[PDB]
């Protein structure tokens, strides 16, 4: 009934590693199990599956590429030697030839030669050019790597109004997103607004409170 | 190399109405009826929306109906809403000892129509927090339009800006079908300092002139 993938990193060209995912309420040798990828903007491929027997068949894209595998409580998938044309979001899926067909939230694997970089947090300030009950603020977090960055508002208390962009790969190479919310004017001064950023690959995990202008 | 060939992304519908989404197969799929039908809405992951050319799982509405055989299947969504926007895929399957067990589909995005509605549009300085570390991020924010195509004109002392932004635009919305966008200029310290007049110029359907929002740097 449920599924998870894990361990997907930041890693360099040509050196392995190996996402897991781990079932719960159901058994591997009674499902069906699947790799699939989806690198950013593009669509879903498929990797490898595993039968409930045990046997195993792989894409031909992706023979010697990859390895999976089982281990009692969970499906491997081994990225053999990492190119920079790996980097997607893994996913494991779970099926029993029938009503169930389970995917796991996913996991993101980055290739690059590049370095963790932690974001900066700076505040989109409530301005008079930011309506009437309608006053704009947010958060703008740049210059990070690798991804991903979640962002909230008020610890998870402010939900409406709020649109968080993708990010976009900037000239440096590192990526930068916002975050905004629409919010009452007469709201201002009352009640404070703090947007929880959270960039876990350099463990950075910073809240700004963004007030108005002089 | 088996490729599955959909229909070309988009395929549009209004609330209420009815779209169609086509599948052809490079090469029959198992028994002529092993094809299934996959919803992804962005960041999440899918969901079985149809399996076995036309088996429909419980807890998916009937109004998505699978139909084909062969090599040539279609999805048919019926009675649209708007939490329908999302990307679907087919997904075939084939014999594992002649040929890749299963193969996916390029997929095909859902884009519902909704009457137009002009940006609502904001503009955001640089924080003196980012100034004191030589760069100046200025930010300007269309909120809620549809639909999705708007041109954002980059203008400081009225010189227009070209080469020195970059722009991320928001998944439809699932309950008002809109798009939201933000773009943002970034300029060296020094060159933000050199300048008075920063302005965001939106050309959108839903305006017939263009809308300017500006600030004059240090007031």
């Amino acid at each position: 009934q449920s599924v998870k993938e894990s361990g997907g990193r930041l890693v360099t060209p040509g050196t392995p590693l190996t996402l897991t995912c781990k079932v719960s309420g159901f058994s591997l040798s009674s499902y069906y199990m699947n790799w699939v990828r989806q690198a950013p903007g593009k669509g879903l491929e498929w990797i490898g599956i595993m039968f409930p027997n045990g046997k195993i068949y792989y894409a031909t894209w992706a023979k010697g590429r990859f390895t999976i595998s089982k281990t009692s409580t969970t499906v491997d998938l081994k990225i053999i030697s990492p190119t920079t044309e790996d980097t997607a979001t893994y996913f494991c899926t779970g099926d029993d030839s029938g009503d169930v067909n389970i995917w796991g939230p996913g996991t993101l694997v980055t290739v690059s030669s590049a370095s963790t970089k932690g974001p900066s947090v700076f505040p989109l300030a409530p301005s008079s050019k930011s309506s009437g009950g309608t006053a704009a603020l947010g958060c703008l977090v740049k210059d990070y790597f690798p991804e991903p960055v979640t962002v909230s508002w008020n610890s998870g208390a402010l939900t409406s109004g709020v649109h968080t962009f993708p990010a976009v790969l900037q000239s440096s190479g590192l990526y930068s997103l916002s975050s905004v919310v629409t919010v009452p004017s007469s709201s201002l001064g009352t009640q404070t607004y703090i947007c929880n950023v959270n960039h876990k690959p350099s463990n950075t995990k910073v809240d700004k409170k963004v007030e108005p202008k002089s | 190399d088996i490729v599955l060939t959909q229909t070309a992304s988009p395929v549009s519908a209004a609330v209420g109405g009815t779209v169609t989404i086509n599948c052809q197969s490079s090469q029959s799929v198992y028994t002529n009826n092993r094809l299934a039908w996959y919803q992804q809405k962005p960041g999440q992951p899918a969901k079985e929306m149809i399996y076995g050319a036309s088996t429909l799982p419980s807890g998916v509405s009937s109004r998505f109906k699978g139909s084909g055989s062969g090599t040539q299947f279609a999805l048919t969504i019926s009675d649209v809403q708007a939490d329908d926007a999302a990307t679907y895929y087919c997904l075939g399957t084939y014999d594992c000892l002649s040929a890749d067990c299963l193969a996916f589909g390029g997929g095909t995005k859902l884009e519902i129509k909704r009457t137009v509605a002009a940006p609502s549009v904001f503009i955001f300085p640089p924080s003196d927090e980012q100034l004191k570390s030589g760069t100046a991020s200025v930010v300007c924010l269309l909120n809620n339009f549809y639909p999705r195509e708007a041109k954002v004109q980059w203008k400081v002392d009225n010189a227009l800006q070209s080469g020195n932004s970059q722009e991320s635009v928001t998944e439809q919305d699932s309950k008002d079908s809109t798009y939201s966008l933000s773009s943002t200029l970034t300029l060296s310290k020094a060159d933000y300092e050199k300048h008075k007049v920063y302005a965001c110029e939106v050309t959108h359907q839903g305006l017939s002139s263009p809308v300017t929002k500006s600030f004059n740097r240090g007031e």
